[PDB]
């Protein structure tokens, strides 16, 4: 009968940091910059439009250059652009055509995808031949890959849809570390700028920070009312942005353990399938299923634009390092750079 | 432009005719979905050709089918059920064995699953090829098990037409929105070859539909 | 049964960690996004010659 | 990665000669590939140049009209067809693989060469230096002058260091006027600035021995440099 | 005294005119901003467009032999106006056929039908219908030479000229409607046999909602092109035999009324299009 004691014991924890985290609030961030000067508008055109893609976006990631990006389709095929002359620099087929992530190291020398095999595949683009080769695929995975970061050139950390994240040594191939704690699917993952520290998003309507060094979780945030399909670190890495398929998208904090804004409006009633901050952290762009994106003002909580001109869901969208431009890919197999 | 500007202009042209030439091919190819139970039985309708989801490729009557397993996704289909939104057929499997076997009713699960899967928002048009394994276990069953197990309003013979018609009549009621959906039914016999023609012609039906979506006259 | 064990330790890990007033992070995030502004190529207009995307 | 060269030898003017390239240990068909020729007692000229699936082809003035270039991608082998054939074609001739897109590293390995002896404007690019006596552990500055400036419009600056060992192929040191090769320690440095350019080699050893060229790739024909030689 | 006869054929070449046109215009500028070139149905909509665009450029020239019996056009635009008439509108029954074959191939042959009707060969079989009347236009700006008590335009055939001009007539007639109506009627009959056995029928909406409504887009375009085209084929071929007072008035009218539902094909194709594919009626 001790299984009662120990639920009675949670609730008695939960209600302990829920009355910590009422008494730690004292002002909401929207009373604190109701004195701040807004963004009137901002006017974002395409300047530049990738087309070669022969099936739906999946998902899109810069390089640390913010000039080169990759790009993933469900034909089977991972395209490094030239953002700037909209030339193809690579095409790389995969061995599974259903890809649900792509990344690309800070140092550029490779890429990785992942989706319904459950492994996560590591290409080398800098190889003595002219061709990109596969240089390992990371399996241990029971569900699918949701997405993928780079650590560095021989670390990555991947999410799964067994409600768990790994940490991998890609050299060995192995699972260096596991993170286990949510009850849902895993479906984003976001790196800190120290990159020691990264937030997971999970279809139990929760939000958790790992730290990867030691391997548990931090601290535990519920706001959302559905699954968290985004998330994002603010520039700062003291706090970070989550949507979900309730419409709305979250400014949590983690210093604070709170919850610091709720971006959301009447007049939209699809998901979030990809948010992204600015440069500076000003704005927040979210990217929906009524295949457009809104540009939020991140303090004061208006929609400050609208980024219209894709034919179908905007699956993933991207800001560079520079913030120099915006790349969206949608389900209408084109990639849009706005700027 | 540089010289070597013109020529990676070059190597990106090379490289879209690779892209179009490839999408050509795959545009050349049906897709079908198998979809059932653990214990419905799909190894014997993927034995009749002669981790992670697994891909079976064949070609039957000069046409190339990829046939996709997605049962050993043990996950939330409702977040990668739309990769499959574009497949020309679904082949949902249903065995008719396991009426009086519980593991909850299996076979009520079965019903379920279907009922999911056809009124699913991503399936409004996708074609259902319902195969109905397991008729001998059936026949020699149905002789001793009465089908009020799993269906208490039968109200009908207990032989092996009656029930199987029944149980195929309940499976095409769960089907809402029937008019621009179509479910092909057909009973799995192993000592055969011809199951995959079925299959085959079905598929040629969805082909003739996009057809007539092509030409404008759908 | 062992779970509820984990998950009741994890909590209390979880409740242990010093938090800040959310007017210490409201000050913060704001002088984040005022110390940054001007070197912010989308919140505010990019001129022709330094755009990269013409 | 091979490039094994054949054919070659003795010819009387006014014949013809097919030479022949062996490709092996990469990926042939993906590669632009150039024939450059080298005088028995002078320096590189650039000849012949075909691209990734045989679309552009240049040629020299000098070779214009006489000399034609295939390339056989299911054999991964390279062709040079040598028609009228005279006393200036006395040469040893090399195959180049050059890969062209962004952040590339083009002219990164040649052939061995193989030897044809007969019977008996443009960018000048001219190296200053010659014959220039060098001390082990010291560094040296070889200097490169241009013509016209390469410092092209998007930031590039087309420049390529080449060196080449006695009795050896010649071998890439810098892309474009900054970049280090592949395989090259951190002791050589690319400077400069519009038609004058510098590389520096902070530590000399043993091997630096050789002879210095600088190319261009801003516009064809491709001139290359004169020899800066440092022998001690 | 026809004057009220000329007024309404004018105003019914201007209004044909006028409609064929802005119909015409309306299809270029939707196949450009709204759909891509990218199926073969579009392609030949496309080049169909084309060719009524350019048959539907001598009604004034038309207009104006009627009101004025003379033609001020000299043995240069007699050559021009033929070569365009002929050629336009050998090109159009052409794609007409061959957009019925393509029709029939993707229904009664759908295995080969997904690696014939490619946009590559479909663009290839449209240039060698375009070209193929190339070898009819180019004799007839070739030779037709002017020759007037009456001011009278047409082709001076060698001698035996009657010979010549009946061996020319009969091919025409069978070359220009019955091989084109035989094989149209025969592609979308096959067609709708093959749709009657695909499974639109039983269901109180399947049959009456698709395959009724195909069966009527199929009559439509097979009647209009009939009764669109064989008025004017039969009375030149009833000129030729029998013998009619072809300086009379009324036989005139009755001339400038069977152009009239030429061009009246003409501009009510792209009112087809417009007005009964569901592709476009969708999008
Ligand atoms: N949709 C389009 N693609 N186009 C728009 C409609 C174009 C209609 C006019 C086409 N045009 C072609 C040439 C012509 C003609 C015709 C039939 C049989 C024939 O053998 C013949 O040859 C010529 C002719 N010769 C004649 C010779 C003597 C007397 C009268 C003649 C009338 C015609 C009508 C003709 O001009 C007529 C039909």
């Amino acid at each position: 009968s001790e299984l009662d004691q120990l639920r009675q014991e949670a609730e008695q924890l939960k209600n302990q940091i829920r009355d910590a985290r009422k008494a730690c609030a004292d002002a909401t961030l929207s009373q604190i910059t109701n004195n701040i000067d807004p963004v009137g508008r901002i006017q974002m055109r395409t300047r530049r439009t990738l087309r070669g893609h022969l099936a739906k976006i999946y998902a899109m990631h810069w390089g640390t250059d913010s000039r080169l990006l990759v790009s993933a389709s469900q034909d089977g095929k991972l395209i490094i652009w030239d953002s700037y002359t909209t030339n193809k620099v690579h095409a790389i087929p995969l061995r599974s055509s259903w890809v649900m992530t792509c990344a690309y190291a800070p140092s550029g020398n490779y890429v990785a995808c992942g989706g319904l095999d459950n492994i996560c595949s590591i290409y080398n683009l800098k190889t003595r031949e002219g061709n990109v080769r596969v240089s390992r695929e990371l399996a241990g995975h029971t569900g699918y890959l949701s997405c993928c970061r780079f650590l560095d050139d021989n670390q990555i950390v991947t999410s799964s849809g067994d409600t768990t994240c790994a940490l991998w040594d890609i050299e060995t191939g192995q699972q260096t570390t596991t993170f286990t704690g949510h009850t849902g699917d895993v479906m984003s993952l976001s790196l800190a700028p120290d990159t020691r520290l990264f937030v997971s998003g999970a279809c139990d309507a929760s939000a958790k920070l790992w730290d990867v060094r030691e391997g548990m979780c931090r601290q535990t945030f519920t706001g959302h009312e559905s699954d968290i399909n985004a998330i994002c670190f603010f520039p700062n890495g003291n706090a970070f942005a989550t949507g979900s398929d309730d419409a709305t998208c979250r400014l949590f904090d983690l210093r604070a353990d709170q919850e610091l804004m709720t971006y959301s409006h009447d007049n939209i009633i699809c998901g979030i399938t990809s948010v992204s901050f600015s440069k500076s952290g000003r704005l927040l762009l979210a990217g929906y299923d009524d295949f457009n994106c809104n540009v939020w003002d991140a303090l004061k909580a208006d929609r400050a634009g609208v980024l219209a001109g894709h034919d179908n869901r905007v699956s993933c969208l991207g800001v560079t390092d520079d913030g120099m431009a915006v790349a969206t890919g949608s389900w209408d197999s084109f990639l849009k750079i706005w700027n | 432009l540089s010289a070597e500007d013109k020529a990676a202009v070059e190597r990106s042209k090379m490289i879209d005719r690779n892209l179009r030439e490839d999408g050509e091919k795959a545009a050349r190819e049906v897709k079908l979905l198998l979809l059932g139970a653990g214990e419905s039985g799909k190894n014997t309708i993927v034995k009749q050709m002669k981790t992670g989801i697994v891909e079976t490729h064949f070609t039957f009557k000069d046409l190339h089918f990829k046939m996709f397993d997605v049962g050993a996704q043990r996950s939330e289909r409702k977040k990668w059920i739309h990769c499959f939104e574009g497949v020309t057929a679904i082949i949902f499997c249903v065995a008719l064995s396991d009426y009086d076997l519980v593991l909850m009713n299996r076979m009520h699960a079965s019903m379920k699953l279907f009922d999911s899967i056809c009124n699913n928002k991503w399936f409004t048009d996708t074609s259902i090829i319902l195969f109905l394994n397991k008729k001998d276990l059936f026949e020699e069953k149905i002789k001793k098990s009465p089908l009020t197990i799993c269906y208490p309003e039968y109200a009908g013979s207990n032989t092996y037409e009656e029930a199987a018609a029944y149980i195929q009549c309940q499976f095409e009621d769960l089907n809402k929105r029937k008019d621009t959906k179509e479910i092909y039914t057909h009973f799995t016999c192993s000592t055969d070859t011809k199951n995959v023609q079925f299959v085959f012609d079905a598929v040629t039906d969805v082909i003739i539909k996009n057809n007539l979506k092509d030409c404008g006259l759908f | 049964i062992a779970q509820a064990r984990k998950l009741v330790e994890q909590l209390k890990m979880e409740a242990n960690i010093d938090r800040i007033k959310v007017s210490k992070a409201a000050a913060d995030l704001m002088a984040y996004c005022e110390a940054h502004a001007k070197e912010d190529p989308l919140l505010t207009p990019v001129p022709a010659s330094e755009n990269p995307f013409r | 990665v091979q490039l094994v060269e054949s054919g070659g030898g003795l010819v009387q003017p006014g014949g013809s000669r097919k030479l022949s390239c062996s490709a092996s240990g990469f990926a042939f068909s993906s590669f632009g590939m150039h024939w450059v020729r080298q005088a028995p007692e002078k320096g590189l000229e650039w000849v012949a140049y075909i691209s990734s699936g045989s679309g552009t082809i240049y040629y020299a003035d000098t070779v214009k009209g006489r000399f034609t270039i295939s390339r056989d991608d299911p054999k991964n082998t390279l062709f040079l067809q040598m028609t009228s054939l005279r006393s200036e074609d006395t040469a040893m001739y090399y195959c180049v693989r050059s890969i062209y897109y962004y952040g590339s590293s083009p002219f990164d390995f040649w052939g061995q060469g193989t030897t044809l002896t007969v019977s008996s404007s443009d960018i000048v690019m001219t190296q200053a230096t010659s014959s220039v006596p060098v001390t082990p552990g010291e560094s040296v500055s070889i200097s490169c002058r241009s013509s016209k400036s390469l410092l092209h419009s998007n930031g590039n600056t087309y420049l390529y260091w080449f060196l080449q060992r006695p009795g050896q192929s010649p071998q890439l040191l810098i892309y474009r006027m900054s970049n280090l090769a592949s395989g090259v320690p951190d002791r050589f440095s690319g400077s400069g600035s519009g038609t004058a350019f510098t590389l520096t080699i902070s530590r000399l050893e043993a091997e630096d021995v050789g002879v210095y060229y600088c190319m261009q790739h801003l516009e064809y024909p491709l001139t290359f440099g004169a020899g800066t030689k440092l022998e001690l | 005294s026809s004057l009220a006869l000329a007024i309404a054929i004018t105003a019914l070449y201007s209004a044909v005119c006028a409609v064929g046109l802005l119909g015409n215009v309306l299809v270029m500028f939707g196949i450009v901003r709204y759909t891509k070139m990218k199926t073969a149905t579009n392609i030949y909509i496309f080049n169909l467009a084309l060719a009524d665009a350019l048959a539907t450029s001598t009604l004034p020239f038309q207009s104006a032999k009627y009101l004025m019996e003379t033609w001020p056009f000299g043995e240069l635009l007699c050559k021009a106006v033929l070569s365009i008439d002929y050629y336009n509108m050998f090109t159009s029954i052409f794609t007409l056929t061959m957009m019925s074959v393509d029709r029939y191939i993707a229904v009664c042959h759908p295995v080969k039908a997904l690696d014939f009707r490619t946009p590559a060969k479909a663009k290839l079989i449209n240039i060698c219908i375009w070209v193929l009347a190339s070898g009819v236009g180019v004799p007839i700006m070739v030779m037709a030479v002017t020759r007037p008590g009456a001011v009278v335009c047409m082709l001076q055939f060698p001698s035996p000229s009657w010979y010549w001009d009946t061996v020319t007539k009969i091919c025409v007639f069978l070359f220009a409607f019955v091989v084109p109506i035989l094989i149209i009627t025969v592609c979308y009959g096959l067609m709708l046999l093959r749709l009657r056995s695909v499974r639109l029928l039983s269901g109180s909406k399947e049959k009456d909602r698709s395959l009724r409504r195909i069966t009527r887009m199929v009559l439509v375009v097979v009647g209009a092109f009939v009764v669109c085209w064989a008025p004017i084929h039969i009375f030149v071929i009833v000129w030729t035999l029998v013998d009619i007072d072809r300086r009379d008035p009324l036989v005139v009218a009755a001339l400038h009324l069977c152009i009239a539902l030429g061009y009246a094909n003409s501009s009510l194709n792209p009112v087809l299009y417009a007005f009964l594919d569901e592709n476009f009626k969708r999008c």
